[PDB]
């Protein structure tokens, strides 16, 4: 982004020579393609905020080629759904054209998804986000082989997806809300190529 | 029941490691004479490098010498090679230290160099180099042995996680010390499991200093940002969070001369220890989004003072007990 040299020498600057010199999460439309990066975000949210809005967006946009709307309405829009999301007073009453409805649920989750991506970004910089190691190591990768990169992303996602599964006793006191999330995340990851 | 995991946190240079030493001194194996000696080569290394920075500060900040004769003393010091094997490890042998003592004593009494130290708020420098530069006498002796206070005032950047064990008040403490720098925080997450308590340290002395990772961010500003992320972490909803406003001795003497508006453009109060310190404490407790459920146990400490650390830690243990074995 642009670097600058220090004016006066600091006594312990050489102790952090390779630690110095630091837009991957600006929009969901950007990270929704990266499986590994998403698992870093998906963790932060699932753990700190309410997985509703974010998962909803992912399962929603997952549509693009039927029965999906069946399970979708049963996990997010259902008045009694586990991962209930705050929907507009408009469609709440009103419950092909399916297009308008899905689109109308996503837009209401924009402010929430946007506000969590920012929170992640903030933490990112301060170094208060998990998996920064694997995340960074997956960045300094050179190669004339494109398809090979995407290949390792899938394996990384697997490692994280499992690490987030085995140990998930922090999502919420609810012993069931956690099953819904892992499952939801599970399903979407499978849409990218992550083995389960 | 009787298994306690405590995490020492905070931004860089807040005093975390100074605390461990206090713990070791008041609870574990207090520093044997041979143990203290190990701190000698590092103390000589704080002195010589600290000065290197001052002399560079003088020329850079354009501070006229108080004696042009000391310019030849300045060169001798700049000549010192810091990338050499032992010097790289932050160590300096007695044989060589004694080879610079003459230029250091002279450059230290110079008026120009002094004015540089007074303007330290413009460049990275540990204010503990002053305690040694004033004791060049006890350090210039043949076989010098760091005193109990010298060890505590000694500086050494910490990287990675450092675990420590000890028994106090029939409780088995598992105390972990980490590095505060931005690049060092990623390594923190490997310790957010089953935390019984967290002691977040803050340095009151740097509301006028900048970070060393980017010479353009208020240290105190980072401390607040770091505290707002920890204190509100879902991992610590049931964890006792103690806040240590450290370096009260250096602050109490700091407010008098340099103003506090250098950190809080809105502070309309006065430059008093009592009034300013009370202002900062609110700056932090306010970051608490769960003021109803989550409780913050603030304290004003002086990590280098053993007696104070022993008093404050006893009040911290009584809190840990009431919040768990009730
Ligand atoms: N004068 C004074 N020195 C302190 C205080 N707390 C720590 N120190 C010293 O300041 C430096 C920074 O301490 P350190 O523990 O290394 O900070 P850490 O990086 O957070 O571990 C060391 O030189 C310590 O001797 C304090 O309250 N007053
Ligand atoms: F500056 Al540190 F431990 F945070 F040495
Ligand atoms: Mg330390």
């Amino acid at each position: 982004p642009g670097l600058v040299p220090v004016s006066i020498i600091g006594a312990e600057d050489e102790d952090f020579e390779n630690e110095l010199e630091t837009s991957q999460f600006q929009s969901l439309e950007q990270v929704k393609r990266r499986p590994a990066h998403l698992m870093a975000l998906l963790q932060h949210v699932a753990l700190q905020f309410e997985p509703g809005p974010l998962l909803c967006c992912l399962h929603a946009d997952m549509l693009g080629s039927k029965k999906a709307f069946l399970d979708f309405y049963h996990s997010f829009l259902e008045k009694t759904a586990v991962l209930r999301v705050p929907v507009p007073p408009n469609v709440a009453f009103e419950l092909d054209v399916q297009r308008r409805f899905v689109q109308e649920v996503v837009q209401s989750q924009q402010v929430a998804v946007g506000r969590q991506l920012e929170d992640f970004r903030s933490k990112r910089l301060m170094g208060m986000t998990p998996w920064e190691q694997e995340l960074a190591q997956l960045e300094a990768w050179v190669g004339r082989d494109r398809a090979s990169y995407e290949a390792r992303e899938r394996h990384v996602a697997e490692r994280l997806l499992m690490h987030l599964e085995e140990m998930q006793h922090t999502i919420s006191t609810d012993e069931e809300k956690s099953a819904a999330v892992v499952n939801a995340i599970g399903l979407y990851m499978r849409h990218l190529g992550v083995r389960t | 029941a009787r298994e306690v995991k405590l995490l020492l946190l905070g931004a860089g240079e807040s005093g975390k490691s100074t605390f461990l030493k206090q713990m070791r001194i008041i609870h574990g194996q207090d520093f044997d004479q041979r143990a203290r000696e190990e701190f000698r080569p590092t103390i000589y290394s704080n002195v010589i490098k600290g000065m290197r920075v001052l002399v560079d500060a003088r020329e850079k900040l354009h501070i006229p010498w108080g004696d042009n004769k000391n310019q030849l003393h300045g060169d001798k010091l700049m000549a010192f090679d810091t990338r050499a094997p032992m010097a790289a490890q932050g160590m300096v042998e007695t044989r060589v230290f004694l080879q610079y003592l003459p230029a250091i004593r002279a450059l230290w009494e110079d008026s120009g160099i002094q004015n540089a130290y007074d303007r330290r708020r413009e460049f990275q420098l540990g204010e503990s180099v002053k305690y040694f530069l004033d004791n060049l006498d006890k350090l210039g002796v043949p076989d010098y042995i760091p005193s109990q206070q010298d060890i505590l005032l000694a500086r050494r950047p910490t990287k990675g996680i450092h675990e420590t064990h000890f028994t106090f008040k029939d409780l088995h403490f598992k105390m972990f010390d980490v590095g505060g720098q931005r690049s060092e925080r990623k390594k923190w997450f490997e310790c957010f499991e089953g935390v019984t308590a967290i002691i977040f340290c803050v340095a009151l002395s740097d509301y006028d200093q900048v970070l060393m990772e980017d010479r353009q961010t208020n240290r105190m500003h980072e401390s607040m940002k770091l505290f707002d992320s920890i204190c509100n972490n879902k991992w610590f909803t049931d964890t006792s969070i103690i806040l240590f406003l450290n370096k009260k001795d250096l602050f109490e003497e700091k407010i008098k001369k340099s103003p506090l508006t250098i950190c809080y453009p809105e502070y309309a109060g006065s430059n008093t220890y009592e009034e300013a310190a009370a202002y900062i404490q609110c700056q932090f407790e306010d970051l608490n989004k769960r003021k109803d459920t989550k409780e913050i146990y603030t304290h004003f400490t002086c990590a280098t003072d053993t007696k104070n650390v022993q008093f404050v830690f006893d009040a911290v243990t009584d809190v840990i007990i009431k919040n768990n074995l009730k």
